[PDB]
RNA sequence: CCGCCCGUCGCUCCUACCGAUUGAAAGAUAUGAUGAAUUGUUUGGACAAGAAAAAUUUUUUCUGGAAAAACCGUAAAUCCUAUCUUUUAAAGGAAGGAGAAGUCGUAACAAGGUUUCCGUAGGUGAACCUGCGGAAGGAUCAU
RNA sequence: AACCUGGUUGAUCUUGCCAGUAGUCAUAUGCUUGUCUCAAAGAUUAAGCCAUGCAAGUGAAAGUAUAUAUAUAUAUAUGUAGAAACUGCGAACGGCUCAUUAAAACAGUUAUAGUCUACUUGACAUUUAUAAGGAUAACUACGGAAAAGCUGUAGCUAAUACUUGCAUUAUCCUUUUGGAUAAGUAUUUGUUAGAAGGAAUUAUAACAAAGAAGUAACACGUAAAGUGUGUAUCAAUCGAGUUUCUGACCUAUCAGCUUUUGAUGUUAGGGUAUUGGCCUAACAUGGCUAUGACGGGUAACGGGGAAUUAGAGUUCGAUUCCGGAGAGGGAGCCUGAGAAAUAGCUACCACAUCUAAGGAAGGCAGCAGGCGCGUAAAUUACCCAAUUCUAAAGAAGAGAGGUAGUGACAAGAAAUAACAAUGCAAGGUUUGUAUUGGAAUGGUGGGAAUUUAAAACCUUCCCAGAGUAACAAUUGGAGGGCAAGUCUGGUGCCAGCAGCCGCGGUAAUUCCAGCUCCAAUAGCGUAUAUUAAAAUUGUUGCAGUUAAAACGCUCGUAGUUGAAUUUCAAAGAAUCAUUCUUUUUAAAAUCCGAUUUUGUUACUUUGAGUAAAUUAGAGUGUUCAAAGCAAACAGUUAAAGCAUUGUGUUUGAAUACUAUAGCAUGGAAUAACAAAAUUGAACAAGCU
RNA sequence: AAUAGAUCCGUAACUUCGGGAAAAGGAUUGGCUCUGAGGACAUUAAUGUUAACUCAGAACUGAAACGGACAAGGGGA
C-alpha cells in the first residue's frame, strides 16, 4: 500500500514483484465528526495502541499569548487548508479552523488579572470584541486520527486577519 | 514468515569463534545479552574449545546448571551467554579466575588472573545520557548503564568498575599518554599508548597510536579501549603482552627451540 | 547438505599426447625408476611445476621485499627439509633449477633399492 | 582446348517465405463492465448480564453485543474493446539449395573468335543482345 | 608449457575458414571394472500432478492437580509423582525450489538528526490487606450423522487466564536540628530556557491543559538476606523496515517517453512503527532522454565464487554460505513483538478425495516414494549418538541433522608379481631372454580385537588361502595429422570405414577377420555445450590497392583528440670508482635573529570497514596423497618447571584479497577548471 | 424496429496522401442550490456608469432516470 507500483521518475513503468508485505499496512482513514466522546483503539506493529478518534466534541485549547491552556468544547468547524467537503461534513484535522468558546477563557482572565507570570500584555481589541460576542475562532493543532483528542490554539493577530479576510471583496 | 533468525551456520560463525568444518553445520548462536555476537563469544565454545573442559554440548549444559560458574561475581545459567570483550569470570570450587583479552594473532583467549586483579574490572563508556532530575548515566561496552558518573568523565573516557559494589572508582582520559588497545580494527590485538588524534570533519575519527617497539598505526576512534595510563597496563596483558611481533620474525623464533 | 571436504587433482594431462621425443623420454625415466603408469609420471611434474611457479613469483619481486624474504625461506625450508640439493645451494635460482628424476629420487620405492634390501627396482616396489 | 564452363528447360529430395480463412490457436498489457471475499465506519439488536416494584411476574434505564444491511476501501475471478508475444492448420503460390551420364544453345576463360566489366534502360527461350555514360581488373604504360 | 598439425595447387607463397588438440567441479551415454578412502545425486523439461507414512512441540526446585498412585506418627500435616485440561512460549526458526525479477533484487558504501524491536542483560517508578470479585475447561449424564484435529444444553472448581484494590517522597527559611511548600511516567498540545554532537525544535528544566500502561492480592528454597515468573521506562543485545552514493546482459527492423487514470513539485491534510504523491484536495507545468529514455527479449534470482588463463580477456554461477522471492495461480484477513504466514484461515480460477447424494475435508518447490516429462537423476531405511533449535529448558522432541543403502557425478592412494640356474642373443666372463621351485604378499572365507544410538565399512592378531599366482584388464586404433603392419586370409565401388584429407574396380598397409604392435589404463570411447587454441573480435592485439572490407564527394552537431609557455639550481655524510641521504633559494600573515600554512579535481601513496567457505600461502608425516586442522615433548611408569605434599607444559588455527564506487591521507610530474584589462586591483591618509 | 441533436474522448485496414471518417466505439446531457471566470464609457498604479453564452468542479436531489414532445445515420468484413 506504500512505496511501490508507482511510476519511475523518468516516466517508465516499474512492473510489480514483492507481493505486499504487512509492515507497509496502510490502514483506512478515520473521519472524526461531532458527537459523543467515543473512540476506538487500533493495534499497530510492535503492540502500539493508537487512539483512533471517530467522533470528538471537546478537547484542550491553549491561549498562546498568555501561555496557558484550558479544556473547552468545539461547537462548529468552518475551514481547513485542505479540500472543502472535508469541512462541510464536519471533520477535524491538525490544521483545521473551529469555533471555540469564550466564557471559560474570560473567567480565567477575570481570576488571573481581572478587568473586562507575564501579565499586562495588552491583548488585542479585535480579540476582545470577539470575546464580547462570545464566539471566538481557534485552530486545531493535534492529530485527532492519531492522538484521539482535539487540542487547539487560539488564533490571533496577523494570521487571524488573514483567515478572516479570505472569508469576509468577499462574499 | 521472516522473523528474527535463530540459527547460525557453522561456516557462518565468526572467524575467532573457530568452528571446524566437519564438526557439524550449525554454530551456537549467542543469545541476546550484553555484547555483540560477532565480537563476543559464548560459554559453550569458551568452556568446550578454549578451556577444553568438556567434550559435548550435553556435557557443557551439565556444567552450568550447577552454580559453579560466575561472571562479574554474578551467576549466569544462560548457556549461550555472550561473555563480552573483557570481564571477570569465576569458577568456584577450583578457585580460578579467567579474564578475556586479545591475542597478537587477534583472538579471544582466557587469561589467568588472581583474585585481587579479578576484583578489578574496566568499562569503556559509549555515551552519556542525562535523564529526568539532571542525573547522568553512562552506557558501557559491557551493556551496563552506570548512573551518576563523575562530572569530568566524558564520552571517550573509561571508568574503573568495582563489580561487587557496582560503582565507578577512577576515570581514565584519552591523552597522548593514554595507553590503549585495539578492539575491532584490522590491527586488533596491538596495545599502544597513542601518538596523536586526527579529527576529521564528521566522519570516523582515525587516530594514530604508537607501539612499544616504535611502530605507529592508525585506527578508528570507535574500536579503541583505554586500558590504562602511560604508567602501566591496569590489566594483566597476555603472554604476548599486546606487542605485535612481526610475521617475518615469528618464523625464526618458532624455528629456534 | 554438502560435504565440506575440499578435493583436488594431482595430475594434468600432457596435451598433444603423441610426440615421440617426450614419449621416449618418459619411457626412459619410467624404466630407470620402475614406476606403475603415466599418472605417477604426470603427478610429479604437476608438483614441481607448482613449486616452480611459486618460486618464479618470488623472482619477479625485487630484493629486500617483505614478501620476497618471507617466501624465500618459507619455500627454502621445505626444499632443504626434503633434501632436493645440498648445502652448496642457497639461492632462489638454485631451487628454480631442479629437474624431474631428482624429484623422483625422494620416492620410497628406490630409497630402499639404493639402501639395499632389493637387487631390482621392481623387487623394491 | 578432343580443356574448362554458364543459363533455361526435364526428374527427385529438403528448408524457409507469402497465404484467403471476420485466420485459428495459444499466451502476456491498458480500458470498460460484472464483481466473490474482506478491513474500517454507520444502521442493527437473538440475549447476558446490572439499576426499580410486589413476597413467581412486569415496565423503564446503561453498557457488551450475534446473524443481517449500506457506504467509501483492498480486491480475487469472468466478460467487451484495443495492443504485444509464440506456434501452426492452411488449399495454394513463388523461391532457394542439393542430387542426377538428361535436352538445347556458346555466354565468360586466348583478341574465347563480338575485348571484358559497372550503373541505367529496353528486348529476348536461355545463357544473352542493344543504346547511353563510365573502368582497365586490356589486347595499348610508347612521335 | 606465452606451442601448433592436416585440408584449396601440376607444384609454390598467402588470406581464409573446416578438421585435428587438450581442459571443464559439464551433462548424458557405450564397453569394462580386483581394492580402499572420499561422495554428486529430479536444476535443466512440468514452480506438473501427487497414493502413502513422517516432518513442531514443550513440564526434574518453582503456574494451576480430589482422574489417580505411593511413603513418613497418629481420620491428622507433609510429600513424591501424575493422565486430561486451563494458562505461557514457540510454531514467523528451520528445510526446499528459483517461477518471477533489467536501476528491480544483489553487492560495496551511507543515513535513519525520519522508525520499530520478542527473549536476554544493566539501571530503575508516577495520579478486606494476617490479601478482594467472577469465568470455565477437563469431568458426570443424552446423543447426531459415514465423518472431520466436528459438536448442544444441565451441573461444578481453580490457577502466574480475567477483573478491582492496601502510603510516601522531594524542595525553601533559622543554618546536626524544627517548620513550611509541592507532588502524571511515557504520550499529545501551546509558551520560554537550554552535558554532548556535525547540525536539535537535543538531553533536560519551567509554565498551562489532557494522559493510558504500572510500581507483585503470584509460586519455589541458597547464606555453616535467595530465586523463578510478571510490570512503567532508558541503553545495548538478536534483528527488521525505509535510505545515500556507485556498479548490470542483448536489442534503434524500440526516438522521443510520463502527464485527465500522480506524471514532476509546492501547500494543507489523512495514513504508517516513521519520512515520503503512500493516499486525497487545491495549485504549478513540469520530469527523463543518442552519456540510449521509454519499449522488447533473456532457454536471467543476484553476490562473493567456477572453468579457462603468460598477461589480457571469454564463458558459467538453480545448487554448501549471504541477501530476495514463492509454497498450484491472484487477492484479503485475525493472531502474535515479529506473517499479508500456507504441514493459519477466507473467496475465485484449474485440478482432486470421502460420499449413505444431506454434506465434509486439499495443497510433498520439506523427507522417503509414485505418476507425467525428459538424454538425464537414490531407500516409502535407522537414530537425536555427533552439531544446533523449541519449551514450563537434564532424561522430551526435532525427514533440522547425522548414520546407513544405490551410486564408474566427480577426487585421491593403490593389485594383477619379484627371485637362482641352465639354453639363446648381444658383450669382454656382464645385460635381456624357454624350463625347472621355492620364498613373500594381498584379494577372498571365518573367528576375534577395535569400532558405532545399533550394525557394517576401516584397521590389528590367528588358521585356509597363488605357478597357466585358471585369483586371466579393458577401451580406441595401426594411411597422414597421430604412436603402432605394402603381415596373412573374405569381399571387391558392393559391403563398409572415415571429426578433415581420403581408402574400397583382385596385391585393400584404411572395409570384414586372425596374429602382432600401439596410446591410456580400473579406465577408455561417443554426443552436445564451453575455454584456450583464436593475434579467426584484436585495449594489449587484427585487416581494408588486388584475398572480406575506405561511405561517390564535401559541410557539420553529439563524441573523440587537441601549439609552446609560469621555480631554476647549489652545498654536505656513507656502499663500490660510481651510487645513495641530508640542508637552502623570492613574497604574504605567525612566533622576540628566529621559531611556519600559503587554489579545485582527475591521478597517484599510504592507511581504517574490509563475512566465512573458496583462492595462493604458513605450520603440522591422515601409511604418502586427496585430507583435515591437528599434534609434539620425558614418562615398564618418574624428573624437573611451580605451591605455600601435588600440580603437565608447549602450542596452531596467521597472512594478501574482499571492486573500479565511498572516508582520511603524502604528493614536485602529467592533464584539465577559475582567477587574467571593453578596465580590475593592493597599500597609505581622511569620512560615515 | 434499432442511436440518430449537441459537447468531450477515441477512431482500423486501405489510399490516388486529398480521404476513408459521423469509421468503428465510448461518456455526458435529467432537476435544482451554487459558484466562479472571459467588452465599451474616467481620474492623477488605482478606484465608478453600462451591454455575452462558453467552460468548470462540490452538493444534494428525483421512482438508478432524462437531445424527455417535435426533429433526427444502423454499423462492420
Amino acid at each position: 500500500r506504500d512505496g511501490r507500483h508507482k511510476l519511475r521518475l523518468t516516466g517508465g513503468k516499474k512492473k510489480i514483484h514483492k507481493k505486499k508485505r504487512k509492515y507497509e499496512l496502510g490502514r483506512p482513514p478515520s473521519n472524526t465528526k461531532l458527537g459523543s466522546r467515543q473512540v476506538h483503539v487500533v493495534r499497530g506493529r510492535g503492540r502500539n495502541y493508537k487512539y483512533r478518534a471517530i467522533k470528538l466534541d471537546s478537547g484542550s485549547f491553549s491561549w498562546p499569548t498568555f501561555g496557558i491552556s484550558k479544556n473547552t468544547r468545539i461547537i462548529d468547524v468552518v475551514y481547513n487548508a485542505s479540500n472543502n467537503e472535508l469541512v462541510r461534513t464536519k471533520t477535524l484535522v491538525k490544521n483545521c479552523i473551529v469555533v471555540i468558546d469564550s466564557h471559560p477563557f474570560t473567567t480565567w482572565y477575570e481570576n488571573t488579572f481581572g478587568t473586562t507570570i507575564g501579565k499586562s500584555k495588552n491583548i488585542d481589541p479585535l480579540l476582545l470584541e470577539q470575546f464580547k460576542q462570545g464566539r471566538v475562532l481557534a485552530c486545531i493543532s493535534s492529530r485527532p486520527g492519531q492522538c484521539g483528542k482535539a487540542d487547539g490554539y487560539i488564533i490571533e493577530g496577523d494570521e487571524l486577519l488573514f483567515y478572516k479576510r479570505k472569508m469576509d471583496k468577499r462574499n | 514468515g521472516k522473523g528474527i533468525k535463530k540459527h547460525l551456520k557453522r561456516v557462518n560463525a565468526p572467524s575467532h569463534w573457530m568452528l571446524n568444518k566437519m564438526g557439524g553445520q550449525y554454530a551456537p548462536k549467542t543469545s541476546s545479552g550484553p555484547h555483540k555476537l560477532l565480537e563476543s563469544i559464548p560459554l559453550v565454545i569458551l568452556l568446550r574449545n578454549r578451556l577444553k573442559y568438556a567434550l559435548t554440548f550435553d556435557e557443557v549444559k551439565m556444567i552450568l546448571i550447577q552454580k559453579i560458574v560466575k561472571v562479574d561475581n554474578k551467576v549466569r545459567t544462560d548457556c549461550t551467554f555472550p561473555v563480552g570483550l573483557m570481564d571477570v569470570i569465576h569458577i568456584t570450587k577450583s578457585n580460578e579466575y579467567f579474564r578475556l583479552l586479545y591475542d597478537i594473532k587477534g583472538r579471544f583467549v582466557p587469561h589467568r588472573i588472581t583474585n585481587e586483579e579479578s576484583k578489578y574490572k574496566l568499562c569503556k563508556v559509549k555515551k552519556i545520557l542525562l535523564r529526568k532530575g539532571r542525573l547522568s548515566i553512562a552506557v558501557t561496552h559491557d551493556g551496563r548503564s552506570i548512573p551518576y558518573i563523575h562530572p569530568d568523565v566524558k564520552v571517550n573516557d573509561t571508568v574503573r568498575l568495582d563489580l561487587e559494589t557496582g560503582k565507578v572508582l577512577e576515570h581514565l582520559k584519552f591523552q597522548v599518554g593514554s595507553l590503549v588497545m585495539v578492539t575491532a580494527g584490522h590491527s586488533v590485538g596491538r596495545v599502544g599508548v597513542i601518538s596523536s588524534i586526527d579529527k576529521n570533519m564528521g566522519t570516523y575519527d582515525i587516530i594514530h597510536v604508537k607501539d612499544s617497539r616504535n611502530k605507529v598505526f592508525a585506527t578508528r576512534l570507535s574500536n579503541v579501549f583505554v586500558i590504562g595510563d602511560n604508567t602501566k597496563p591496569y590489566i594483566s596483558l597476555p603472554r604476548e603482552k599486546g606487542i605485535k611481533l612481526d610475521i617475518i620474525e615469528e618464523r625464526r623464533n618458532r624455528l629456534k627451540a | 547438505p554438502k560435504s565440506y571436504r575440499n578435493y583436488s587433482k594431482t595430475a594434468r594431462n600432457p596435451k598433444r599426447p603423441f610426440e615421440k621425443e617426450r614419449l621416449d623420454q618418459e619411457l626412459k625415466l619410467i624404466g630407470e625408476y620402475g614406476l606403475k603408469n603415466k599418472r605417477e609420471i604426470w603427478r610429479v611434474q604437476y608438483l614441481l611445476a607448482k613449486i616452480r611457479s611459486a618460486a618464479r613469483y618470488l623472482l619477479t619481486l625485487d630484493e629486500k621485499s617483505s614478501k620476497r624474504i618471507f617466501q624465500g625461506e618459507a619455500l627454502l625450508r621445505r626444499m632443504v627439509r626434503q633434501g632436493l640439493l645440498g648445502e652448496n645451494e642457497e639461492k632462489l635460482d638454485y631451487v628454480l633449477g631442479l629437474t624431474l628424476p631428482k624429484l623422483l629420487e625422494r620416492r620410497l620405492q628406490t630409497k630402499v633399492f639404493k639402501l639395499g634390501l632389493a637387487k631390482s627396482v621392481h623387487h623394491a616396489r
